[PDB]
């Protein structure tokens, strides 16, 4: 018949290669489909979607996780002082595994857009104060005061007026995409610090409640991609499931 | 013509950490691996793990692979494990004996 | 900056392990040379994780069968791999009739022969495949005995796997199976959050009490990384 | 993770008479043997290993033999200083694990 | 060559290689106002902007994707109205509330008596999470809708044991139920990606009223009021309710819900459970 | 008289060796039956010569993958070879969860067949892979116990390489791997001088200082022969 | 079919046959004046030509080829201009010196503050070597630029020793350093070949300054200042300076570097090192 | 299905043959290129650049290897002296293995095409002469006296006017290509020799130094081909790399 | 000749697959066919009675 | 993949047929070729002489 | 470079008992065994090639034995002649390299 010559690769079975086989059931018909209310075409959807994003972890909240989700807010005595801060990297180990974005950041290795991390303020109404919200780009330390948070891109947001806070981390970067940051040799690839600041105080007045109570959220913008789909760490399979 | 010698007894409360000594002589001690075996009673015997004395090459059981530890000093020629978390069951003799050249079979002499 | 590897195409196209067939000589559970398997995706960690992210889904599936000795040796053995639907005559025994496949589709594979690959269509009787189901598919009083049918879809049993060494006689090898499924031709509907605890049972999603274990990792102070 | 087991667990036979003990594994390892004795209150010392080959120092009275999962040792002619606890070990996988132990007493 | 694939629904097109007569044995591909009245009710929920869950108001089922060969009956104004169930207390131990749909109606007026003669069901829903505090109170709430919403269990807490949520936790009524690990739901997954699913907070210093508008999600046109439960509710504080000594301890929680477009087939006798 | 020859195109694509992994049954290194290999083209000396010539080089890969015995035989065993890119997990034995491939690319290869070969792209989150760096990819003070940092590129870790024996036993057999890279669709940048000097390490650009070897070969004198 | 392959950047087409959906897995395929002022700064240095590095001039970042979402600055004024480095002084047993770029101006100037102010990074530099000797002296220079100048140890002399260059070695600043093996560059590269690079020859008979324009080179848009340093600046005397008693023994040699169309992003706090 | 006979040459793996892989990741696209300076298409391109050749390569200059890039010019007491002579050959052992044409040369089995060998000279400003610069075609040995360089391709290259000159190095061949010559056998491909004479002589004023320094700097024409890949003799892996 | 590789699925038989094999009887002709009543193109109208 | 079947005189080496086997060395090109006296493009303008 | 190792180094012995040497490759050479005599002060003699045939002029009370790596030699009975040190072979690779050597005394 036809001359033909096998080449290297033949009898090698490649599970990701696309292939053509044989089918079971010759004359088959699917039951035909019906419309079912929210359809995901791509990953990128649901990783716009606004998680709550878990500020506050330590190793006192592990007997009560829901003590995790929220981080404390009270009247200082000091002014300037330090509430919380985070590395902004979404596929790191640390606050941002609790993110859907996080750990759909788990199956793909390199990762390139800008990031959103919103707050919300669960105080009471009569509660006023203004904190900054500041980003600072790799290289340096957590700031030391705030007079060293004001030189990178930050925000002033008042609780009295808005209840609701968008920053928008913006891509700085010295690579078009960028992997997961880790410790020792890969940490290149840091991302930032993200901190939150008491610029003026948290004033209550008589009968309200001197605590407060911020929950973080965080998404992704449009320009958001992935690439590079790789096994995840998170799930653990050590014995057999029965 | 090889002789290893090894610690004195030793008594220890529960919780606390332990690390025995086992010096050797005879043979050059980089070229041939070391294990441990641990009796407990009356027969029973375990294995503990191998170690490789060139830089480092360590294998553990996979039930004592926490539990404890191997390191090997290459000057003064020694062989030390150290043990976390006792507790009552984990009291036995330990037993130190040298392995083949370049590899962990052929079981020990 | 393409979106393409973010598709549900692609995020569903690679082939994974949903089991694994053993069938010895000498042991308990199958001794004679035949093995029947129900057809179940939970049984794996990796890949149910990726199916559970969803609700609703709709796709199409490429089978392979990986046959080896358990020790990675390969003989030249004949075997065959049929599928039962639902229904259909469970083979009691090697040389039972329900090998004829007069109807049930059948496999001729040997272990020196390249891994067999078979295109299986979408017949569930509903639109799509539902891995959650809330309620109970029977009627009249539930009871503590028949608590067992919670979340149990019936649209989701699709048959029974078997396969045989060829032949009246014993064979004296030992052989395991491992199938693969890569997910092709795929829709999705009605996104789910992921599962951080780990898996127990295959049918239903129980997690251990006293493991509960938090997503994050945790750290000493909130001032400091 | 392979396991073995001795059979019988205590033998009583006086001087002078044949013995013979046996190891069985789980699977198939075809190159790994080694039989121990520990007398009371002392360290291990090796006899047979590879299954065949007696280590140095042993007398010529222990012939082992064996071949796929089943072996065995046979001791002939017992004397009066080989009292005490036999074992068997597997080189093939970690982890390396030991038989539950024979004793040898006097009749 | 006709499309047996299963793909065949949609309406994208892709370029794929097929060596056979079936189209599923082919490749992958590469890819290319208001004041809401139901019938006769009235809310106060303010105000515009609600969540529309998933962009679909709820609607009939279309001539294409009905099987059933029998008229189904439209009880327009005696079934889709607001139903106003049992009253929730907000403590400061409180952990969360799931409610089952649509288990909460079918003890409950016309609409439980007709899903109880009738056969198949489908409807689309209409939540409102209702919860009233002053100004000096703080908190915040989150309402969700999960679909298939599964009750797993704590397998004893050694894990080896094998155990199923009884009757009344799976089928709790029109009193609800209370969750006793809010962190896993109950079903093993995280409450912080909660908010995938459509939500709303009910945060106590901005708004007091929540509403979801949810479509009829599921495989199959027409579903069993009684087996089948649909969706889950959620209310699971976040944030607990703080307030000084002197003000009112006891802020309610109320969940009124409406049928929209309901639509009942297989009429038979009555059937409880 | 045609450039063709001289083109980087036709210099590039020539196949050579990068590793050799072995896998031995008896031994210290690997003895379970799996073996890691993290990737590094400057093993061997002759492929690395050539892309030393130049300083950025952009390229896709095209592997090949020759098992057999360190003898030269050749036995029907069955091996996986699985890609893990870098943050994944990696295969603490050969029956572990991170062999079920679910998302991770794997081969399945016998060593009588034929051997396989795989297109690998361009995955550098940089617009070009650069051997030498200059610099320290790390922040703060630099120390002696750190400065082994220097020259290390975090844009060039590609991942890790895998490979077991397939089953839950283990296999008699030892067997070895050569594996192969023909650079193909390559571009170029930024000639440099070739090394006269013997290699000594992969990761810097190590001479012997004693072992210093004139370039050119001597002769007694210059106005002779 | 969209090509995901790695030559798709380039303007030339290539004939290649491909069976799969990926153009990556295809075959290779067929092939088918003066008077420079920065901005207030002057030299003498003469005359008409000088090399251009590799052809191209230094200049802006082009639109296509910046990630970077924030705009970047353009101090023109403060940062370009030629900055005049330490003296170095010639001996008839010297070697060689070598500097890093950007190293020697972080600590110089506004472009100095602005590195650190700063993390990314972009510029081009302009390089001038200077040296003056009477008609009676004699002797050559090689003044190169090497990308990715790496810095290789002996190794201990034996060979079997790790050993890895000092950070006061990588790091030189504007003082420079000395070559202990010119031959192989401490590079484990000829001297011969050293040519391949840009260069320019000073030789005492002909001219007494050297010019090279050198323009961006990274895999990268922008870089961070601080931790990468991008080329080397090679002196090494091929031929070594000789002088009758009597003359002048002193013989300087100067290095003046301007940078040219320097991009800064990224703000932030003080970062030294 | 279609019938088809196999050919010899089948399950072959040809390490130099162009074929055709599959796709170990679906659906991926590459870091977006940029425009880097100094872009090489063709080797070529590299063998005109202009390196130093090594004329003075000796047993007493492997101590101090940095003599070996310069030889010496001083005035003479005899007239016509000899001073440096070698071989034209590139891929030769000799002074042309430190030219980059010389390494690449070694890829490259066959060669044809004109050289251009360039001398400069490094010596004072008040320093006058001319030497002679000829090449000699094959046959003969080392020309014993300039009377009988003469009578090759030579030119009259002047110091103190100007300080560079290009010899072009002539194609003269008995065949299309040329491959390395050697010892033995193979030195039928001999190029020639090419020597430095003294013309009239060295001469210095008072208080300018006596002794001179030639730089020898050798490149490859516009014509220069070559074919025949190989691998090279310079490189040598005795041990493993650690 | 033609480079080709095979790809998994090769020598398997599967019973349901449409294949085309070679003819046992070359130049054959069946017997001409002629009018049968009551003939079934398909099932369904047997399931109809 | 694209369904086919072997058949006789696979793998068999034949001498004298004219297969296509793979070239050892792309992008190569032969010494050009000049005019030499006394071409015999078939053997029958020997048997004449 | 295959190595071998003889055991034991020096082994003491009086008259007329049975002597077991051993010989190990790290390789399998299967085909490759040379078990030589040399007394004090004499050349080597050779004794027993192919692991299993004797030489000529060798007396019968030698018999070598062994397959795979591990081999052996037994000596039954021992003569008084016999004392001198002995060396293993293999033909198998460049180069051929010799055992420790195995002392044998008189006890
Ligand atoms: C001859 C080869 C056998 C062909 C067998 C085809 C039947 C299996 C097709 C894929 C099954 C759907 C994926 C599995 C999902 C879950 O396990 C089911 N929901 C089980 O409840
Ligand atoms: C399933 C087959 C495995 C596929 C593995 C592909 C990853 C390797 C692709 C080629 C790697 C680039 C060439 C290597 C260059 C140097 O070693 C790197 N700069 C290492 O630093």
């Amino acid at each position: 018949g036809i001359p033909t010559e096998l080449k290297p690769g033949t009898n090698q079975f490649l599970t990701t290669d696309d292939g053509v086989s044989a089918p079971i059931l010759p004359g088959f018909h699917p039951t035909p489909p019906i419309h079912i209310p929210g359809e995901v075409r791509n990953l990128l959807e649901i990783c716009r979607v606004e998680t709550i994003l878990e500020v506050n972890n330590l190793k006192t909240n592990e007997t009560t996780p829901m003590q995790r989700l929220c981080f404390p807010v009270s009247v200082q005595s000091k002014t300037g002082e330090l509430c919380a801060a985070f590395r902004a990297d979404p596929g790191r180990d640390g606050p941002w595994q609790s993110t859907i974005l996080g750990q759909l950041c788990r199956y793909y290795t390199q990762w390139s857009g800008s990031l959103e991390v919103t707050f919300m303020f669960a105080g009471s109404f009569m509660a006023t104060g203004k904190m900054l919200i500041a980003y600072t780009p790799p290289g340096g330390s957590v700031p030391a005061d705030r007079i060293t948070a004001m030189l990178g891109t930050h925000v002033i947001w008042d609780f009295g007026l808005q209840s609701s806070v968008t920053l928008v981390v913006p891509w700085i970067s010295n690579t078009h995409y960028r992997a997961h940051a880790r410790a020792g040799y890969f940490d290149y690839y840091t991302t930032g610090i993200i901190t939150i600041w008491y610029q003026t105080n948290y004033v209550v007045p008589i009968g309200a409640p001197t605590t407060a109570y911020i929950v973080a959220l965080a998404a992704a913008q449009d320009n958001f991609t992935m690439k590079l789909c790789k096994d995840t760490e998170d799930i653990e399979q050590t014995a057999n499931i029965q | 013509e090889v002789q290893l010698q090894q610690s004195g007894p030793e008594l220890v409360k529960p919780g606390a950490s332990v690390k025995m000594s086992c010096k050797t002589s005879g043979y050059t001690f980089t070229e041939n691996t070391m294990h441990w075996v641990r009796q407990s009673h009356g027969k029973s015997l375990e294995w503990i793990g191998g170690i490789y004395p060139k830089n480092d090459d360590t294998k553990y059981n996979q039930k004592f692979k926490g539990k404890a530890t191997l390191t090997v000093d290459k000057s003064s020629s020694t062989a030390c494990m150290e043990l976390r978390s006792l507790t009552s069951e984990d009291s036995a003799v330990y037993y130190c004996a040298r392995g083949d050249y370049e590899n962990y079979f052929y079981a020990m002499d | 900056h393409s979106t393409q590897e973010t598709a549900i195409g692609n995020f569903f196209s690679r082939a994974g392990l949903v089991s694994i067939i053993t069938m010895p000589t000498m042991g308990t559970q199958n001794t004679d040379g035949y093995a029947n398997w129900d057809i179940d995706l939970m049984g794996y960690a990796q890949l149910r994780r990726k199916c559970e992210l969803f609700t609703y889904m709709r796709f199409d599936a490429e089978f392979t069968f990986v046959v080896a000795k358990p020790n990675g040796e390969l003989v030249p053995q004949l075997l065959q791999y049929m599928y039962v639907p639902p229904g259909a005559p469970k083979p009691t025994s090697r040389d039972s009739f329900a090998w004829q496949t007069a109807t049930n589709p059948s496999v001729f594979v040997k272990m020196t022969d390249p891994p067999a690959q078979v295109s299986v269509p979408f017949m569930s009787p509903a639109s799509a495949y539902q891995w959650f189901y809330d309620g109970y598919p029977t009627f009249g009083e539930h009871l503590q005995a028949n608590d067992l049918d919670y979340g149990q879809c019936p649209n989701n049993m699709m048959g029974t796997f078997s396969i045989r060494t060829v032949g009246t006689k014993k064979s004296p090898h030992s052989i395991t199976l491992r199938v693969y499924m890569r997910i092709k031709h795929v829709r999705a509907w009605i996104p789910r959050p992921l599962r951080n605890q780990p898996y127990l049972f295959k049918t239903n999603p129980n997690y251990k009490g006293n493991d509960i274990k938090c997503t994050s990792t945790s750290r000493d102070k909130i001032t400091t990384l | 993770d392979i396991q073995m087991t001795q059979s019988p667990a205590s033998l009583s036979v006086s001087v002078g008479e044949t013995v013979t003990i046996t190891c069985r594994a789980s699977e198939n390892i075809y190159s790994n043997l080694a039989w121990y004795q520990q007398k009371q209150g002392k360290s291990p010392q090796l006899l047979v290993y590879a299954a065949t080959n007696l280590a140095d120092g042993v007398p010529s009275r222990f012939s082992g033999s064996g071949s796929g999962t089943q072996y065995s040792l046979k001791i002939n002619s017992l004397q009066s200083e080989d009292f005490g606890t036999y074992y068997c070990q597997q080189f093939w996988d970690t982890p390396f694990t030991f038989g539950s132990g024979t004793k040898l007493a006097i009749k | 060559e006709n499309s047996n694939s299963a793909s065949e629904g949609s309406t994208i097109n892709y370029t794929t290689i097929n060596y056979y007569k079936d189209a599923y044995a082919a490749s992958a591909g590469r890819q290319d106002a208001q004041l809401t009245i139901g019938n006769s009710t009235i809310t106060t929920q303010e105000a515009a902007n609600i969540v529309i869950a998933y962009g679909e108001w709820p609607e009939y089922c279309p001539d294409t994707d009905a099987t059933a060969v029998d008229k189904p009956t439209r009880p327009d104004v005696s079934v889709n109205r607001f139903f106003t169930l049992d009253t929730k207390s907000w403590a400061k131990d409180s952990k969360g509330w799931y409610w089952k749909f649509p288990d909460v109606l079918t003890e409950v007026g016309v609409f439980g008596q007709n899903a109880q003669f009738h056969y198949l069901y489908r409807s689309g829903f209409c939540v409102h999470v209702q919860c009233n505090a002053s100004k000096f109170h703080q908190g915040a709430l989150l309402v969700a809708v999960l679909p298939e919403y599964v009750l797993g269990t704590i397998a004893g807490g050694t894990g080896n044991e094998n155990s199923h949520p009884p009757y009344a936790t799976t089928q709790p009524g029109q009193v609800g139920a209370v969750l006793t690990h809010p962190y896993v739901l109950d079903a093993g997954i995280p409450l912080s990606q909660l908010t995938v699913c459509p939500h709303q907070w009910i945060n106590l210093r901005t708004n007091n009223c929540a509403t979801i508008i949810v479509p009829y999600m599921n495989t199959v046109p027409f579903d069993s009021a009684l087996n089948h439960c649909n969706f889950g509710l959620l209310v699971i504080p976040v944030v607990p309710l703080d307030f000084n000594a002197g003000a009112t301890s006891e802020i309610p929680i109320t969940v009124t819900i409406a049928p929209m477009c309901a639509e009942f087939a297989g009429l038979r006798q009555a059937v409880k459970q």
